[PDB]
């Protein structure tokens, strides 16, 4: 399925993912497209920072959901 | 009974009383408010990383 990951700086990343994907997995995917390392990434959906060991389905992230990416410094 | 937006179609219990089309409109509305809210939060959190970095190198 597709989900979109918006940055604050004018970019939307489209990812190919499964409800079963871990957050760690999704961040690996962002490293693939964007060259950003997983540990520089904070992902947000529905008011919450997403945890590395949980899956998209744990958050009811469905087809076409939009997450936000913030950079960790 | 009938759709709560007053559509003239029947609403579905599994969709809070709404019909297929009216429920898709509510769903879209909710998902826009969620994206706005997450944007606001991602601003807060970005402000905060830049500050935490800045006081770290100050
Ligand atoms: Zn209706």
């Amino acid at each position: 399925m597709q989900i979109f990951v918006k940055t604050l700086t004018g970019k939307t990343i489209t990812l190919e993912v499964e409800p079963s994907d871990t957050i760690e997995n999704v961040k690996a995917k962002i490293q693939d497209k964007e060259g950003i390392p997983p540990d520089q990434q904070r992902l947000i959906f529905a008011g919450k920072q997403l945890e590395d060991g949980r899956t998209l389905s744990d958050y009811n992230i469905q087809k076409e959901s939009t997450l936000h990416l913030v950079l960790r410094l | 009974l009938l759709c709560k937006k007053g559509c003239g179609y029947y609403g579905n219990p599994a969709w809070q009383g709404f019909c297929s089309k009216c429920w898709r409109e509510e769903y879209h509305k909710a998902r826009q408010k969620q994206i706005q809210e997450d944007w606001e939060l991602a601003e807060r959190l970005q402000r905060e990383e830049e500050e935490a970095f800045a006081s770290s190198q100050s």
